[PDB]
């Protein structure tokens, strides 16, 4: 049906401005509102406004009324959202959702405001020299430091391993990114195993393997 | 006028 | 609130303007007649009943379009009837259900004339109205304008009194042969009723119409009309007395009259219009 | 505005269970037609919110009979009858009377399981890294539960709290235990101007921290 | 020229139906709306709703929806107003009207409708009297108590009106479905017992 | 639905005097109020409609205006034709609703009850039954409070009450009390009472 896809993603220096789109609406029902919601990552979910696309009537959340202008096109069926002056603060998950009561929500578009630029990542290996820093099982990761933007995919031996791999959510560090990745093996030290971590960063456009 | 007729005839 | 039509298709909202298509079918009545009644012809619903209600009021300003713009008469609105066009804002009807219900407007128009009355050609606009929408949880204060749109020809009728055809079209046979004219008239109220002739005639007492024939004329000959043996001239006022619902006929039969001198074979037709007034 | 507070913070429930969920506003938020609109959302993991129940105790079309609404007032709550895998998520309540709206301040409910320790890990920063002039030191705490943990860092035996960044990873879902990272980054010169270095790992199910440490320049 | 005429009084048994009707004249039936009202012994009127003579749609008073049926008969031009599952609260009397301008400009005369499940009773009598003695000297006051009757009406007269101008008639208050009613009659205390005073009452429903 | 209130149930006049009667809608209404008097036989007219016109064939003496939800009706000089009652209606939305009503009556001066008990006939004696009946003729106001007392006790049950209208001639009121016993329990108690407030 006519259904509420978005936008995709969007980066933005600050200061700036940025426009995002909902596809779906129609006016031939009164009822048909679009609702505008933020969504900080961590944090809940923050409702920005709405309009009804049949009459152009607004509603504006009053912390948000410097910022955001709500806006409806009757031809393509797109609704429109547009922000101003954007901060780091304005990073978020951006969902457009359709009724009075809001019972049919978006895909979602997330939206990063930086003044960094495209940057490769760095690898380090984590080797552990002394057994005891586990027992009679041994740990291994890689670590990736200072790439932008997300996201960097791990994969250790090419796929090869599954079990017990936890590769860790990135962290911002002054507009780069670091991440990292961690394996258990069964007691085969270096160089009884041929551990590689693999990392690809398709935005950099860079594949690097990567040994312990 | 407003009815109108029409009278066909042939001689 | 959304609408539909009586046949399923969707009536937009909120453009420039919407065009909506129904069918008439008007009726002479005592003080007002009747154009079209739009209780079967639109249908509206409300998807979220359970959360808002919404109210939709028909604002001043709405009149009558196109060729019946300059007439007035009332509108049924929601167990009621008011002046129409409307010099005020008419109640609210109150939609609260997922079910579609009427519409429950009607439009009549106050007589003028005896009969006689506006033909209407399908898809020629017969009234704009104007929609004011309003709910119970918002305070946004909408308005559109709905155009009404005739998809039949109809003919509405201006008067008090109404014939069995608007046009008759009679075959006498060859000369001197004649033809009764199967016309009546009825009213929806006791009338002192009289009707007149008129055409372009070509006698002296101008009881005889000229003959119109476009290809091979016969030349000397027209059609003059009579009731029961009667000649009627042109612009002269016949007198039927009272009428009433009951059709009544005129009685008039049509005939073959020789004017001018020899008479030469050919195609006749003649055009004759009908007239009515009180008494 | 108002504010809406929900209450637990976290549910860990097991699959079966009845469980119950609180939401409590500042005033009262009757509209002035005399509805209320109280909502109740949920979102699933990666997935975007979708709605539950409408009207304080209505249910949205297609909402299964576990979940039930109820409450008057300045005070509702959210039940769900018996606790299946698809119930796993965040859930908000809504209220919709009162311009600005406002959400709940969020409530995840997640799987009950027995307390396991962390198996808390030290390695020290690579040569290379040494040679590209830079040292972050890495502590990974993996496979404990339940989700509360606390880390902390000491060189030579010198506690440390500057240069330190924390990572949570969501409940494993196969295990259904938890994951955390510490990075601890150091100049070169400051590194090697320092001869031991300890991660520091309290967790519910222990009287004594679980210390870790390395002595410097290991490969 | 424009009036409604309406039925006649109606006496129907608790759980039965019954059907109103309303004739209209002096104007174009189809053409206004139709509307009906009840007004209850508290004299407080109540809407109950309204049809479409032309169409036949009608709208209905949620009080009154699974109740109220509203009908209409072109031909004849006339309206009717059927309500089922009679109960003592139908007990009152039902108007129709013509609306125009939102108003309801014309009204019909109006039909009282009883519900009961009582039955023809004759009317028990008794005389009044001071007691002891006439304890004023100007004005002396006697009566007649009506018991136990039914239907309504009853008339009360005394000494078929010789000695009327001084007597108050009370409105009948029902009681267990059967009704009771009283006068008073005040006259010169000499009259009395000096003269024949005395009380006739009828009850047409059982010409007695 | 639109509720509507009328400030009083009776009000009190004099012949030639101006009189007002005011109501009141719980919702605004675009000025679609209508007045209506009824008389006390039972008979019903529309006297103004849409707040300020007056129906055809109404006296001139009537007028109403007001505004969104408040209105009134105004009489310029009162006739004996015009004592009667008087509602408001609503017509804006559906349903449509009414006011509580109100009833004009001609102010007099002040007038205390005369009264009057009677004992049980016996021949409703002989029938089994009982019932002391109490007059209250020719008072004013129309309000009236009483009690029965039976051997120094107050009963309040088995009693019937019923008023008159306000009488043509003399503008005053009556009332009428019934108490009904058994003649078992009549016969049981030696004194009778029938207390006028």
């Amino acid at each position: 049906q006519v259904q509420l896809q978005q936008s995709g993603a969007e980066l933005a220096t600050p200061g700036a401005s940025v426009k995002m789109s909902c596809k779906a609406s129609g006016y031939t029902s009164t009822n048909y509102w679009i609702h505008w919601v933020k969504q900080r990552p961590g944090q809940g979910l923050e409702w920005i406004g709405y309009i009804n696309p049949t009459s152009g009537y607004t509603e504006y959340n009053q912390n948000f009324k410097d910022k955001a202008t709500l806006t409806a096109d009757k031809s393509s069926s797109t609704a429109y959202m547009q922000l101003t002056s954007l901060t780091s603060e304005d990073s978020a998950v951006y969902y457009c959702a359709r009724g009075v009561i809001r019972d049919f929500w978006g895909q979602g578009t997330t939206l990063t405001v930086s003044s960094a630029k495209t940057t490769p990542p760095s690898v380090y290996p984590l080797a552990p020299g002394s057994a005891a820093q586990t027992n009679s099982m041994v740990t291994l990761g890689c670590l990736v430091k200072g790439y932008f933007p997300e996201p960097v995919t791990v994969t250790w031996n090419s796929g090869s391993l599954s079990s017990g791999v936890h590769t860790f959510p990135a962290v911002l560090q002054s507009d780069l990114y670091t991440l990292s990745s961690s394996v258990t093996v069964p007691s085969s030290p270096r160089p009884s195993e041929t551990v590689t971590c693999n990392v690809a960063h398709p935005a950099s456009s860079t594949k690097v393997d990567k040994k312990i | 006028a407003d009815v109108t007729i029409t009278v066909n005839g042939k001689v | 609130f959304a609408c539909k039509t009586a046949n399923g298709t969707a009536i937009p909202i909120g453009g420039g303007s919407a065009n909506v298509y129904v069918n008439l079918a008007p009726v002479v009545n005592v003080g007002q007649n009747l154009v079209v009644d739009l209780s079967t012809q639109i249908f509206c619903h409300n998807d979220y009943p359970e959360t808002i209600t919404d109210y939709v009021t028909l604002q001043r300003g709405s009149a009558y379009g196109g060729v019946l713009s300059n007439f007035s008469g009332t509108v049924k609105y929601s167990g009621s009837s008011y002046p129409f066009p409307t010099t005020s804002e008419t109640p609210r009807v109150v939609y609260n259900s997922r079910t579609d219900k009427p519409w429950p407007v009607a439009l009549y128009l106050t007589p003028v004339s005896s009969a006689g009355g506006v033909a209407i050609k399908a898809g020629s606009l017969i009234a704009v109205l104007i929609l004011r929408q309003t709910n119970n949880y918002n305070s946004d204060d909408f308005q559109f304008v709905w155009n009404i749109y005739a998809n039949n020809d109809v003919v509405v009728p201006t008067g008090g009194c109404d014939v069995s055809a608007r046009d008759v079209t009679v075959t006498l046979p060859d000369y001197p042969g004649s033809v009764p004219i199967p016309l009546t008239v009825y009213c929806a109220k006791s009338q002192n009723l009289g009707y007149y002739l008129s055409g372009t005639t070509a006698d002296a007492g101008n009881s005889i119409f000229t003959n119109t024939a476009s290809f091979s004329p016969a030349q000397g000959v027209g059609v003059q009309l009579t009731r029961n043996g009667t000649i009627i001239p042109a612009n002269n006022t016949v007198s039927l007395g009272a009428v009433g619902t009951s059709a009544v006929s005129l009685g008039l039969t049509a005939n073959y009259a020789r004017t001018g001198g020899q008479v030469t074979a050919g195609n006749v037709q003649s055009i004759i219009g009908v007239t009515f007034v009180y008494q | 505005e108002l504010v809406m507070t929900q209450t637990p913070l976290s549910l860990p429930v097991s699959l079966g269970d009845q469980a119950s969920i609180s939401c409590r506003s500042s005033q009262n938020i009757v509209h002035n037609n005399g509805n209320t609109y109280l909502e109740w959302y949920l979102q699933s993991p990666g997935q975007s919110p979708k709605l539950l129940i409408y009207k304080v105790s209505n249910r949205f079309s297609g909402v299964p009979d576990r979940f039930s609404g109820s409450g008057s007032g300045t005070d509702f709550t959210l039940k769900i009858s018996r606790v299946e895998a698809e119930d796993l998520g965040v859930y908000y309540c809504f209220q919709g009377s009162h311009v600005p709206f406002t959400f709940g301040s969020g409530t995840k409910l997640e799987i009950k399981r027995a307390d396991a320790a962390p198996t808390v890990s030290i390695f020290p920063p690579s040569s290379e890294q040494l040679t590209s002039g830079g040292a972050s030191v890495v502590c990974f705490l993996n496979n404990f539960y339940p989700k509360d943990i606390n880390v902390k860092w000491k060189i030579d035996g010198s506690e440390r709290q500057n240069g330190v960044l924390n990572s949570w990873t969501d409940q494993d879902s196969k295990d259904s235990t938890y994951s955390m990272s510490s990075t601890l980054t150091l100049t070169k010169d400051e590194y090697e101007r320092h001869n031991s270095y300890t991660c520091e790992a309290t967790h519910k199910t222990s009287t004594s921290p679980i210390v870790k440490s390395f002595n410097r320049n290991e490969c």
